[PDB]
């Protein structure tokens, strides 16, 4: 029911600084998003989450198959971080939504950062 | 039945709702409930949370521009996709709770997408969208969509 309201300062884990964000045609992670990822993993495994969608996304550069593939390996390098993370393989599904789906304006160099990203998703 | 499930929503709501945090908290949560829903009646009615704050609930337009700042917390229903992104294309920026009544879109868009229906009601949760809402939402908010 209501017990959020017992929370005090420990574990909010997801704020703005918990985006997954890559590099212009970038599909790995650097040390500052993996160090980002594990803090996710280890908040969602303390609540007794064992099973994530990831879903990797591009900007609206290129063709479209490029992107579709980009969006694809995207999702599986932080799949990787969830396995070493402790978070059990088959538990773990990634999509590839390449450039279909953006939260942010493609128009300018700010937004198609953001649009840069793997989404992870809590399953019902 | 439909009243049972409008009652059921209405509790994970207030649920969800104790798990976030927003910047400037309002003296009463201002709650909008946007496009054609099965289970928002109870919603409509008004609410109280358990830290003594109103809910106050009403209906408004998909094509209003400003539900970014007339509400706290956004409760959408049953939208085509061109809605959908004129809905978050208003809201972006701004701090707001945004919960889907059907579990499907939840790839962008909404922070946690309903399943109503079943033996009890579940959700998924959209964590990229949660970091970009402006509000501080914590993981154990998670543990409601389970056992």
């Amino acid at each position: 029911q209501e017990q959020g309201f017992e929370l005090r300062d420990e574990g909010w884990e997801f704020g703005m600084s918990s985006k997954v964000l890559f590099g212009n045609n970038l599909d790995r992670l650097n040390p500052d998003s993996r160090n980002t990822l594990t803090k996710i993993a280890r908040a969602l495994l303390a609540v007794d989450i064992d099973k994530v969608r990831l879903e990797g996304h591009t900007d609206n550069y290129g063709d479209e198959g490029y992107n579709q593939k980009l969006s694809e390996r995207r999702a599986e390098s932080v799949a990787a971080v969830f396995r070493e993370a402790g978070m059990p393989a088959a538990n773990i599904e990634v999509r590839g939504l390449g450039m279909s789906k953006p939260v942010a304006d493609n128009k300018t160099r700010a937004g198609r950062s953001e649009n840069r990203r793997v989404a992870i998703i809590v399953p019902a | 039945s439909i009243e049972q499930r409008s009652n059921a929503v209405s509790q994970v709501l207030l649920g969800i709702f104790s798990y976030v945090r927003w910047p400037k908290e309002p003296a009463v949560l201002q709650l909008c409930v946007v496009g054609p829903t099965e289970y928002a009646d109870g919603l409509l009615r008004g609410m109280v949370q358990a830290n003594g704050r109103r809910v106050h609930a009403e209906r408004r337009a998909v094509d209003n521009p400003d539900l970014g700042t007339l509400c706290n917390v956004i409760y959408l229903g049953v939208v085509d996709e061109r809605e959908r992104q004129q809905v978050f294309r208003s809201l972006a920026g701004h701090p707001v709770l945004s919960i889907s009544e059907r579990g499907t879109e939840c790839s962008v868009g909404s922070m946690f997408c309903l399943n109503v229906g079943g033996p009890r009601i579940t959700f998924e949760a959209n964590l990229d969208s949660i970091a970009r809402s402006g509000v501080r939402v914590h993981p154990s908010v998670l543990k409601l969509a389970r056992r």
